């Protein structure tokens, strides 16, 4: 889990896919990509071989052909690093990197988390607070707050 | 990793698909400090060259997968990085010519007098592959010691490894520079190196080229502070492709060496950049390669060498190429490594001890404590002849030495031993600066030969009077031409000897 | 000085301690010295410059303090990589390592300004010349020839007085002046330097010269800089003057830092952990040391000894670039003798007898046997005592310890240590000394009248007494 | 091992043997030499002028500018024809150049190989080398391994 | 025994360390080995430490059990 190592790569993937302006496209061949990733029989096939074209062929091959040609010689590229087997952190970054440009998401307040998008922090932020009504659930909202003013009160007792 | 690029790798994102472009040229990824990454260039040839932005040109020795850098003598701090490369085509070479003796210059040939005089022939690689076995022919030539005790001491053919070994500040700059002098007048062309020098060293040493005012029958170049090591690395090779114009000229040279191993870990620091495993104190595993590479070139060819470069316009005839080497030890420490490798290489050995020095001795050195293989052949029949004692004496007064401790214990057989090495003791005397007439060397033979001891024996007498007696020479001083001519040993000129035992009942 | 407008930034990349881990645009390139702002909360501060990293981010360095730092934060820059103003009105006031005036006054100085780089003269442009220099050191300016220009090297770890040896520096320095010159401390103690500063209002000598002078508890990042404080403080007296006389101080402390950095740089260290380009380093600095045809100039110099290795590499260096030099003996210190060096040790390149006569090398060359000789019994007393003394032999040893005992001697300044004056010394009136210990002269001469004595009269005055 | 020392005209020894290699056997015998001072071998040539050891000269090369590998590596280049000639039951005996000299190689060879120093970076072959030649020579049941000194020592003693 | 003056000079039993320091070329690696003859009755079986100098070692000493006899001891 290097994953800074993500950068070079990873950055270069906004960009081309800034340029390439797949990221509809390209975020499918990451979907696809993951998924290839992750099939744990061929796994441990997978760091099974030494020659690095056996397993750009067999790799792309059983693959599905999802790929592309920039994907190919950049696939190429991270087998050619030889770093590819951890590659999927990437869409994870890319996951930021998608959602760096404009996006937003939330966390639970004691409850469960919107994920809204909403660009203003405390506004689009508020935006949602107010926007509940959805100030229905509990889901341990008040062992929660209770809980940690509680917390911070117990805190005040030692201080006391 | 090495990868780094991340912006070409948008370009090679899609042109990993393609790039097929070698160019003589690449641009230089980044630097430090004159050693740069870079990428470029596309054909290798190993140790090229590589010229840069303004006249450098650089060269790297590490085959580096997929990229490589290197470093250059010059400013460093001007350039800046990705710069498309400046290819050179040659592996370094260096001028090459023979009318050099008056002038010294910069490690590029590049005058630090500025005479702005250029005389020199083309240009060639520093260093190159020593002869054939047996294309070398042995050399009786002697040489001209000026200390006693150095021919005295030991003899010198032509082309031998010579030792200078000695402590730090013992004087051995100018211990070790005094030496030079000697050699004045000879007329067999010589080189000095120098590693790192301050420039004062250099100045004076100018005006010593006053003092002996020839300074131009002979030429040597420079190392100093600013300098990169890259050029001392090859500042041995450098003089190294020189005196081959000697020997390959068929003529005869020697030339001097000191204070290496300071160029040594300077290539250590290489090795840092290097970012590659020294040895002990950091030092190259190479070591003695290096050392193999300079140190090997000294040779005495032989009619072998009728094979010439010019092979033969003959001038069949043998050439013999000496050297100085000058070691330096703190606390003198012989577990050197260097003095280790080096130790085992050296031909022959001298070392200076700071006990005379220390005794503030003219002389520091101790016999035996220096030594050589080559040996005696060099030395003449009549200096061959009448050197033995030295040794004993050696030995006596060094042997003298056992019984000094244990006050008064001997008698005068003992005396006349002891009293015969404080004199010859005396009987050594040097001074700082003075050349060596060689027909003064016959005087020695008088304390052997003449009984000379019991005279003038006081020792302010005995001092005075070896002043004194060479003054007596003026009276007679015909034959030390055919003498100094002669170069040898004829019982019947011992007469001439005996009569001037008078001369010496004459002188005082 | 001019802006300076905009520059927008490297943004702060990672905290490695002082090491500065920030990235700036792709065009955004420095010298390897190069000149950037950044405020931080409180001020702007200037991390110098990286070596070479890529990203915008290249490494930096910094005289200020770390600490309370926020990360990704932006980094202005100066176009001057170096600015130093170079003035002739400095000799007033004190200045910063930044040169922001360090007496009270605020100084507008002079627009001429300097950078860090500088570099030598050719082989032809200085001159050398064998003026030299002869004052009331007892020995040294006896026992060596001090020429013109000339750097004397300070020999020791401090405690050997090398504060207070070095304040007898100061005194023969201050004894004689005759020019105009300049030195200057850093890294060092303030009791000191504020003493000095007080002294120096008394003195109200410094319209000939101002010294900024740095602190021992200073930020490294400076430490590193007061070279170049020197560098371009020369280089406006040297085109300005010809003629010019300084001192150096803990360049131990030069060698301290730069090591310290160096692994700090991701490099592996020279030996003893000694910085692998720390002689590069050196020359660098020594090389900084220069005196022309068109100007000359001497100052004196010390760094630290660490220790007493003498195999001290960085002791190496020292003799190696070491231009003049002095040791000093913590037995001969040990010996309770105020005076305290190493004189067997030192030596002077420019001694020469023919300069000298013979008279001088000579005599010198005697006493030196001398030592030479009671060292050489040293052990066989050690071993035996004294019970087999050769005649002749205990008769040297006498004319020995009186010897060492004789070379001591009052100095005027010197009441403040010990509340005895002194006086300065005559070269002559030693000659005359060399003759008659030469002689022994006075056979009955007292051993402890000797001792931080006066002259062959005043000791004869002693003698009459003591 | 024959401890020697210069100046001793040792030359003289080693002809000897050759004269009773041919004289007191069929010695069938070859000298073996390497990185050593040039001079022996015109003394040699000389020597093999002075000698018929011509007769039968085969000349072992002797230099030391070779990579380090290169010069150690010259043993089994040493060995194969005394295993010829021993091998052929023959008697057979060769010369011995350097004994320490060749510990120096070792070392240099396990130093070049960036295989880690051992202690002061000891050479890992010196029991796999030195016993390589014990493994060498013996009197075989096919014919005797006989082979000559090699002196050379790191110090000499 | 196998060593008159080692035996008064150190007695010995079954089981106990026993160790031995000692200068190559004498006795070393002869040492007292010829000890395991002083075994002779052999009422307790041994092994002799092997290490991995001479075949030739191996030979006259293989020549030597032979001399003393018997090995399959
Ligand atoms: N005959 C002599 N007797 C004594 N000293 C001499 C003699 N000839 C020359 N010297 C001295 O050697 C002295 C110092 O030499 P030098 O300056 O080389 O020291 P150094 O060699 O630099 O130190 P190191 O010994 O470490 O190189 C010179 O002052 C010179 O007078
Ligand atoms: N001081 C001694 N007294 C009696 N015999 C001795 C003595 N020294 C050596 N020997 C003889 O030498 C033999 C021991 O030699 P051996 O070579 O084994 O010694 P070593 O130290 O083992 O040699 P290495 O250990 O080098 O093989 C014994 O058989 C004995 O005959
Ligand atoms: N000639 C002298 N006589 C007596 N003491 C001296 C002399 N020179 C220096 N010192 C002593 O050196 C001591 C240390 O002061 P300081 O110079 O700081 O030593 P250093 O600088 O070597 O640490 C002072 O207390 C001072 O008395």
């Amino acid at each position: 889990e290097f994953i800074t190592v993500a950068r070079p790569y990873a950055k270069a993937a906004f960009d081309f896919a800034v340029e390439h302006q797949s990221v509809e496209r390209w975020q499918d061949m990451l979907a696809f990509a993951a998924e290839v990733t992750k099939n744990e029989q061929m796994a441990e096939l997978l760091s099974g071989a030494l020659a690095p074209e056996t397993l750009a062929e067999s790799f792309i091959a059983v693959a599905g052909e999802q790929l592309d040609e920039n994907g190919q010689n950049l696939i190429r590229v991270m087998a050619e690093n030889g770093r590819l087997n951890a590659l999927p952190d990437v869409l994870e970054q890319f996951i930021h990197l998608r959602a760096v440009s404009e996006a937003t998401a939330e966390v639970d307040v004691i409850s469960a988390a919107a994920l809204s998008e909403q660009q203003l922090a405390k506004i689009s932020a508020a935006m949602e607070k107010r926007l509940s009504r959805k100030v229905k659930l509990n889901a341990k909202i008040d062992k929660s707050v209770m809980a940690g003013v509680i917390i911070r009160a117990g805190d005040m007792v030692i201080d006391g | 990793n090495s990868t780094e690029i991340s912006e070409l790798i948008k370009q090679r994102i899609a042109q990993f698909n393609v790039v097929s472009e070698a160019h003589n040229e690449g641009t230089i990824v980044s630097v430090s400090d004159g050693v740069i990454r870079i990428h470029g260039l596309a054909d290798a040839m190993q140790g090229e060259m590589i010229s840069l932005p303004g006249n450098r040109y650089a060269i790297a020795l590490n085959l580096e997968r997929d990229s490589v850098g290197a470093v250059v003598m010059g400013p460093y701090a001007d350039l800046a990085e990705g710069m498309k490369v400046k290819a050179t085509g040659r592996i370094l070479e260096v001028p090459v010519g023979r009318g050099l003796l008056g002038r010294v210059v910069n490690t590029l040939g590049a005058p630090i007098d500025g005479k702005g005089p250029l005389d020199h022939d083309g240009f060639s690689a520093v260093e190159a592959i020593a002869p054939g076995v047996i294309e070398r022919q042995s050399v009786d030539q002697p040489v001209q010691t000026g200390y006693k005790a150095v021919d005295s001491m030991i003899p010198i053919g032509r082309g031998q490894r010579e030792l200078i070994i000695g402590d730090r500040q013992t004087g051995k700059t100018a211990l070790a520079i005094d030496a030079i002098i000697n050699q004045r007048d000879s007329g067999i062309k010589a080189i000095y190196v120098a590693i790192g020098q301050k420039a004062s060293t250099i100045s004076n040493v100018v005006r010593k080229l006053e003092e002996h005012g020839a300074l131009a029958n002979t030429i040597v170049v420079v190392a100093t502070a600013s300098e990169s090591a890259a050029l001392q690395y090859l500042a041995p090779y450098a003089g190294a492709a020189m005196g081959e114009y000697f020997r390959d000229r068929g003529e005869d040279a020697l030339i001097i060496y000191d204070d290496l191993s300071k160029q040594a870990v300077a290539y250590r620091q290489i090795s840092l950049l290097l970012r590659r495993p020294p040895g002990r104190e950091a030092f190259p595993g190479d070591v003695f390669y290096l050392h193999s590479r300079l140190l090997e070139r000294a040779a005495r060819v032989n009619a072998e060498y009728v094979e010439a470069f010019t092979k033969g316009e003959v001038k069949g005839k043998t050439g013999s190429l000496t050297a100085l080497p000058i070691i330096e030890t703190q606390a003198g420490d012989v577990s050197a490594f260097v003095p280790t490798n080096v130790i085992s290489i050296t031909d022959g050995q001298i070392f200076l001890e700071t006990n005379l020095f220390n005794a503030g001795i003219r002389p520091a050195v101790n016999p035996g404590i220096s030594v050589s293989r080559v040996g005696g052949a060099a030395q003449t029949k009549i200096m061959k002849k009448l050197s033995g004692g030295i040794r004993t004496a050696l030995a006596q007064y060094r042997e003298l030495a056992a019984f000094s401790q244990f006050a008064s214990d001997l008698d005068d057989a003992t005396r006349n031993q002891l009293d015969h090495g404080q004199k010859v003791t005396e009987l050594l005397k040097q001074k700082q600066y003075a050349p060596m007439s060689v027909a003064q060397q016959s005087l020695v033979l008088f304390a052997a030969e003449r009984g000379y001891l019991a005279d003038v024996e006081l020792s302010k007498i005995g001092s005075f009077e070896a002043a004194l007696l060479a003054y007596v020479d003026r009276d007679h001083a015909p034959l030390m031409q055919e003498i100094n001519q002669t170069g040898g040993y004829n019982d019947e000129i011992e007469g001439k000897l005996k009569g001037i035992l008078d001369s010496f009942k004459a002188t005082q | 000085h001019h802006h300076h407008h905009g520059m927008a930034t490297g943004k702060i990349v990672q905290v490695i301690g002082a090491v500065v881990d920030v990235e700036f645009p792709q065009d955004a390139v420095p010298r390897v010295y190069d000149a950037l702002e950044v405020q931080n909360g409180n001020e702007r501060l200037v991390l110098e410059v990286q070596q070479q990293l890529g990203g915008g981010i290249v490494r930096t360095i910094a005289m200020g303090s770390s600490d309370g730092l926020r990360r990704g934060l932006d980094v202005k820059d100066l176009e001057h990589p170096i600015e130093v103003p170079v003035g002739k009105a400095t000799l007033g006031r004190i200045m910063n390592v930044l040169g922001e005036p360090v007496d009270m006054k605020g100084e507008i100085g002079e627009e001429e300004r300097w950078a860090i780089h500088r570099a030598a003269p050719s082989y032809e442009e200085l001159s050398n010349s064998q003026e030299l220099l002869e004052t009331g050191i007892k020995v040294i300016d006896l026992m060596a020839p001090f020429a013109k220009g000339g750097k004397v090297g300070l020999f020791g770890g401090a405690g050997v007085g090398k504060t207070v040896n070095m304040m007898e520096l100061i005194r023969n320095i201050a004894i004689e002046h005759s020019g105009y010159s300049v030195f200057a401390g850093v890294g060092e103690r303030t009791r000191e330097g504020n003493d000095f500063y007080h002294e120096m209002t008394d003195s109200n000598v410094i319209d000939k010269v101002s010294l900024v002078y740095g602190q021992m508890n200073e930020p490294p990042g400076n430490r590193l800089r007061v070279a170049l404080t020197g560098l371009t403080m020369a280089e406006k007296f040297r085109d300005e003057g010809r003629d010019v006389l300084l001192f150096v101080d803990n360049i131990y402390r030069y060698t301290l830092a730069g090591t310290e950095v160096s692994a700090l740089l991701g490099r592996m260290p020279s030996a003893v952990g000694y910085q692998p380009t720390l002689a590069e380093e050196m020359g660098v600095l020594q090389e900084r040391i220069t005196s022309t045809k068109t100007g000359s100039i001497t100052s004196v110099q010390a760094v630290y000894v660490p220790a007493d290795d003498l195999t001290d590499p960085s002791p190496a260096t020292t003799f190696a670039h070491l231009d003049a030099t002095v040791v000093l003996s913590r037995q001969i210190a040990s010996l309770g003798i105020y005076p305290a060096v190493d004189p067997l040790d030192s030596t002077s390149r420019q001694l020469d007898p023919l300069v000298v006569g013979q008279e001088h090398y000579d005599t010198a060359r005697g006493v030196q046997s001398i030592l030479q000789r009671y060292q050489e019994l040293k052990d066989i007393i050690a071993i035996l005592g004294m019970d087999e003394l050769s005649e002749e032999d205990k008769l040297v040893v006498a004319r020995a310890r009186k010897i060492q005992r004789f070379l001591s001697q009052p100095f005027f300044v010197a009441e403040v240590f010990t509340g005895s004056p002194g006086k300065y010394v005559s070269l002559k009136d030693t000659i005359r000394g060399f003759k008659g210990i030469m002689e022994g002269e006075y056979d009955h001469l007292p051993e402890q009248a000797f001792y931080m004595v006066g002259s062959i009269e005043e000791a004869v005055e002693k003698a009459k007494k003591l």
